[PDB]
């Protein structure tokens, strides 16, 4: 499936580091159901022109962008091309490449339990449940004190993005090990057909 | 990744229905075009369609983008005789901005003659008349001019002339021979001419 | 918009031809397509930047040059019989997708320039009969004995070129149907009112544009060098 | 701004002087691939993705030509206005739970990068390492600044301290981000 | 129901601050099912004597306690009295006072939601769900981002004992307010017949 | 040591010099009630509890007599050995969410107290407050030291800083625990 | 919160079975006791039971703590005549260390006389005999001595005398009257005396 | 262990009595119970500390004092007829729950000391028949006409008190069954061998201890002051 690219329109002609940035975002809500397409032209961290499918035409964001916006909306071949990208790019890439690529990637997490400081029964300590290398982001981690789910004393980090299409999250549980106790870490993720559960006998 | 046009040569009488099929094969979601080239010049833009169900139209011609059957069949209600030319179906690969053309269909729109008035005159040369010329004109489009079985006699095919100042059209063909025994009454014997053709004696 | 040069050009096998293209539309993308019945338009090379070029579907046997953003050159270092065709140059706006072609550059590649010859034009005044029967006068222009088979026939009345009441054979006619180096012939018609012709004031001329040898071509014969020229024939109204 | 999925396509970045360009595709904040402007090929982050989907390199090259041009125009149209440097922040953390004597990857996440011209290098016991170092392209941010990740392959030793050294024009002197297994 | 007290046995006779501490603990496992009774005599933070129902008699913990332990186990009236306290005190107080007092106390929690710093849509912030004044300790607090339970970014304090028979717990949720978002705080406690849920529309 | 419920009954504490005694009942770490040795009555923490359950004051008085005696004996039996002082820690926090202009209770939790002889006072803007101050009895700890709570009734003003001042022999000088609304 | 003893007065022949019921009502889990008081002195400890099913015993006497029916019934297999005394059932309120006593049961253990010799003698006074005294002795423990319906006649209940030097025991009762018509043969007519009682003159 | 004082005491209505109790067991808890048939033992006051006291079930009409930890006093500021009973003092070890009583302190409250009446004692020599029929001789002692109903009857043979072959009525007998201030009577028996009695050498005496007025009591009558005394009657062995 050939990925389609958003095209940038050429600007009308009229130490010191300059940065120009173009890009076409495709927001997909409820799959292909609702789609909003926005392309932004940015000069030095400043968005000076843009196309929004909710508006139906290029609109300068600053005085520097009036020339461009004026021109692009005048030539029918340019406005119609950009305008069609909502199907030409967004919809196409979603129903094609994405659907057969990132939209079907499932990576089961690896979970393990660790104790912060060395164990000393009848002394406070910390239990950490490390859930790593999973995809997509949607995930749930729950702690259990031999039988019942506990929420108090439980602390979780935010979703950490590894950068290579995998996430990780850490979940601490404050507690005190008493012989006979059993702590288990429950993790539900889209990639698992059945919840994962790692145990730690006190 | 290409474009294919069903026909290759189409001929019909003025005020008829025109339909030129066009099918395509693309890797992305291409913008479909139609171009037209009038005898003795380059091909020019007719109209386009950027996506499914969209409809392109111009000068009576129109086509509908059909992603389902990957089609873009040209169509006009009543063709005029000024629509005689070559029609190309085009496709645009947006990623590299290349345009793929179809083979092209040649359209011949035979005029409508309610009243013929066939006649074959002999035209004399200016100054020194080395060879004689016989002009066959004013016949209907139902008539056909076939080659001569004589090698010393030349004959051109019918040519539609139009006086755009009286809205008067007229078909015609020419025949000439270097020899001396050239007779206009015999010049087109190898062709079926109207039974009441006029033959003025020089 | 986009203009091409030359309008036409005859060449010898192994000869070097150069098709140039100028554009005013101020576009970034310029293309080169070759036209030949049975293949429509095929892309040879294309360019989007002032210093690069890119191959199309059949770049084999051609080179391109984009010195500026309005000039795009197509070069054939060594002419080939299979390179005989009509070359069209076009352009597109980077923000669009609509092509703008030029008039075209017909190119014929012959084996021996010794087979080449310029036309002979003649005009035939209308028939006294046709006039006194339809109130219209038809003039015929004959171009014969030329080779290759590419000429441009036009009509000029009183200094101005006319496109009204004109008909020119679609394509040339072989004078020697069964022969190798056969010459060609082409006819054309111009029909005007009986009065417009009966005016001794009116001047009718028939221009025939022939494309042949170029000034930079060797010629060591007796007859004149058949260079690209314009042969014509005139006729004045007959006061009737 | 609110959506189940976001696909950013054709992201083109260009800067002057030096003609430094970048062309990438992202999805839900992950790079699908980038186009090497020099080698003129498409590099997919997840090689298994390139098997299923493809993208002609010409696309990026062509789009970089436009952006290159727009920078020229916009530069002049604003009397050559300089970009305001930032102070990139760094954060180091392990890809998976740290287990001494076991292959792991140390990750350095650099945020608030602008312009997108930076040097991220690692240091082992202040000795600087150069092997097993992978670096991502610049990722776009909502405020039009960028972020980049650098990965270091290593084996957690009992006492070996690491440092992510960052060099950027927005800093008078490199900033060292320290990370230790203990 | 009259509360019964554990009695302390008299010790046998034989700047500077001294502290003496006596006490009878009653460990109830699974209600009245299993019971273990321990009385401890402590001199200056040091337990020197003790009675454990698992042992069946006073046992010195240090040399200072041999005299006492020796004597108390000798006199039948003293050993049998202490020994009976497992029913005389523990069981009695549990099946009586406790059952009708602390064992049936139920105080519903008051829950409220607060934003740490002033609200600025599309900017990170913190949401705090304060659950206070409840009893007994067992409680569960869950965060919901318009429809679905979130665990990542969630952090909870440990159970805080107010000292007056009530507890409280705080549960932060890291997030960024986007218009149209709805965060709700769910709390389940034994005193509620139905879960409590406080809402916070961004 | 492992149990669904723990009831500590007859907890008797006594110290010298001064004859300072305390008699309390706890359950799951909460005081059920204590016996005022002077007023010679039983004070239930949760008054609603005294309605349902009761306890004759005589019980504590009698049990305090024994413990008083044992201290005498154990004191001599060990050649009058002094107790080792400890440094008590404090923690301040509100009973319910702080809402300016609204009655609330500020709580001071003091841990690791030993001996059980301490002075916990409040300070508003370093001015010392004495109204609406309730104090709990000493609660027992597993390591045989104690903890106590002090409550302060107050209305959170925009800018009024509070301090829990603690005086204990284990400190060379009082330790102030600061707490501020903002 | 108290203790109740079913009986109040019990009499039986030596070597019989003894059973004194005792029920209680307490606010806590009290320790149950039994005390005994021998004629002419204070009550003394017999034995105790600190909790359910436990059993207290001493000198042949024993009782079982029954929390179910809140009981503590005293019991002895074969009572001896030296067990005649008052028996109290007690309860201890541990919180204030108060001891609640029952009413007390008086136990009369009539001795066993295998060789009986019912007779009524007349004893004369020393010096001046103002009144006469009739002694009724040597009868069995099955016999009962009832009061006289005459107001001028006084009669004591049976008394068990024991000569600890011949291991010989003997029941007896006395009757006297200030008047002159006092007849020993009539002295006990208001009582059922053995049919072969001895009468001399 | 625990000793009581006085062993007994007669008092006039409105009179002040003081029952003292001494303990050696070295116990903290000391109690005071009153005994009366039909009520067993009821607690009047009790003490666990050397300076306080506490009321029992019927403290109404009594005051207690624990000066030390071995001395516990029971005081009746104003005697009442309904306070006639037997008072027992006891103690318990704080670590135990077993009571230790004393001998008891009988207390009789009369209306007019002018009534307390000394007992009249008489001894009845055995029957000539009983001797010649069972070889045993029984002596009977009769104490009659006394009031209140509290005496102690004992036997003394040849100077020594005897407890063998002795029987004394459990409790006194009312000389006037239906009457208010009825006098009491009490009998006792002593049985000895026929020979031990037939010995003119043997001396039998019957002692009757009567508790009545005290020397510190007002007496303005004609008959002798019925103070606590001992009345007796003797008899010597009779020849076979």
């Amino acid at each position: 499936f050939e990925a389609q690219k958003a095209k940038a329109n050429k600007a009308v002609d009229g130490e010191r580091h300059f940065v120009y940035q173009f890009m076409g975002e495709c927001y997909f809500t409820n799959g292909t159901q609702r789609i909003r397409y926005v392309t932004r032209y940015i000069y030095n961290r400043e968005e000076y022109v843009r196309y929004d499918s909710d508006v139906g035409e290029h609109r300068a964001v600053t005085e520097l962008g009036r020339p461009d916006a004026e021109y692009w909306n005048s030539q029918p071949e340019i406005l119609e091309r950009t305008r069609a990208e909502l199907d030409t790019v967004c919809r196409h890439n979603y129903e094609g490449p994405e659907t057969h690529t990132s939209l079907r990637r499932l990576e089961q997490p690896n979970v393990v339990i660790s104790l912060s400081r060395t164990e000393a029964l009848n002394h406070h300590n910390t239990l950490v449940c490390s859930v790593t290398d999973f995809y997509p982001a949607k995930i749930k981690v729950r702690w259990f004190r031999n039988g019942q789910e506990e929420t108090v004393g439980v602390s979780s980090t935010q979703l950490i993005r590894n950068g290579d299409w995998t996430f990780q999250v850490l979940v601490m549980l404050e507690m005190t090990p008493r012989r006979g106790e059993v702590y288990t870490c429950h993790v539900e993720h889209p990639s698992l057909k059945s919840p994962i559960t790692v145990e730690w006998k006190a | 990744d290409s474009v294919t046009q069903t026909e290759g040569n189409v001929a019909l009488s003025e005020e008829d229905f025109l339909t030129i099929h066009c099918n395509y094969s693309a890797s992305g979601y291409p913008a479909l075009f139609w171009y037209v080239q009038y005898p003795g010049e380059g091909p020019q833009f007719l109209f386009r369609a950027s996506r499914d169900k969209e409809k392109g139209s111009s000068r009576g011609f129109e086509a509908t983008y059909d992603k389902g059957t990957t089609s873009f069949h040209l169509r006009k209600a009543s063709v005029q005789e000024s629509d005689s030319a070559v029609y190309y179906c085009a496709l645009v690969i947006s990623n590299t901005n290349k345009v793929v053309f179809g083979t092209g269909t040649r359209l011949q729109v035979l005029p409508n003659i309610q009243n013929p008035d066939p006649a074959v005159y002999q035209l004399r040369d200016s100054k020194s008349s080395d060879k004689s010329v016989c002009l066959f004109t004013d016949f209907d489009s139902q008539t056909n001019v076939s080659q001569s079985k004589d090698s010393d006699v030349y004959i051109t095919d019918k040519c539609v002339l139009d006086m755009r100042s009286m809205d008067f059209k007229s078909n015609s063909a020419v025949a000439w021979s270097n020899k001396s025994d050239f007779a206009c009454a015999n010049a087109f014997n190898n062709s079926i001419i109207p039974e009441d053709t006029f033959f003025p004696s020089p | 918009a986009v203009t091409q040069s030359p309008r036409s050009k005859v060449a010898v096998t192994g000869g070097k031809v150069t098709l140039s293209c100028h554009q005013t539309n101020n576009h970034d993308y310029m293309y080169w397509y070759r036209q030949d019945t049975g293949h429509g338009l095929r892309l040879i090379h294309y360019s989007y930047v002032a210093d690069s070029t890119e191959k199309g579907d059949i770049p084999d046997g051609y080179k391109a040059s984009r010195p500026s953003q309005e000039n795009f050159s197509l070069i054939l270092e060594l002419a080939s019989l299979s390179q005989t065709a009509v070359y069209f140059c076009a352009s597109i706006d980077s923000s669009g997708n609509t092509l703008y072609f030029g008039e075209g550059s017909r190119l014929i590649v012959v084996e021996d320039l010794k087979n080449v010859f310029p036309p002979e034009v003649a005009v035939f005044e209308p028939s006294e009969a046709e006039i006194s029967h339809t109130q219209k006068a038809t003039l015929v222009c004959l171009a014969t004995g030329f080779y290759p088979d590419h000429v441009e026939l036009s009509w000029w009345v009183n200094g101005k070129e006319v496109h009204s009441g004109v008909c020119t054979d679609p394509q040339p006619l072989k004078e020697q149907p069964a022969l190798n180096d056969s010459r060609y012939a082409l006819s054309s018609r111009l029909r005007v009112s009986a009065t417009f012709w009966q005016n001794p004031r009116n001047h009718f001329r028939c221009q025939v544009q022939f494309y042949g040898l170029s000034e930079n071509d060797e010629w060591t014969q007796d007859r004149a060098k058949p260079v690209t020229q314009i042969v014509s024939a005139e006729a004045w109204g007959r006061a009737d | 701004i609110e959506a189940d999925h976001v696909g950013t396509y054709g992201i083109s970045v260009y800067q002057s002087p030096g003609d430094i360009g970048q062309y990438t595709f992202e999805f839900d904040g992950d790079e699908l691939f980038y186009v090497d402007l020099d080698k003129k090929e498409t590099v997919w982050m997840l090689p298994e993705f390139g098997q299923l989907a493809s993208f002609d390199p010409q696309g990026g090259l062509q789009n970089i030509a436009v952006v290159k041009h727009n920078l020229g125009v916009l530069t002049k149209r604003s009397n050559s206005t300089p970009a305001t440097n930032e102070a990139p922040q760094a954060t180091v953390f392990p890809k998976s739970p740290v287990l001494l004597g076991q292959p792991n990857t140390l990750i350095c996440f650099v945020d608030n990068i602008f312009p997108p011209v930076i040097n991220i290098t690692w240091l082992r016991n202040s000795k600087s390492v150069a092997d097993g170092v992978y670096e991502t392209s610049f990722f776009v941010n909502r405020d039009y600044s960028f972020h980049k990740l650098s990965y270091l392959t290593f084996i957690p030793s009992d006492d070996d301290i690491y440092d992510c050294k960052v060099e950027h024009w927005g800093l008078e002197e490199p900033v060292l981000k320290h990370w230790e297994p203990e």
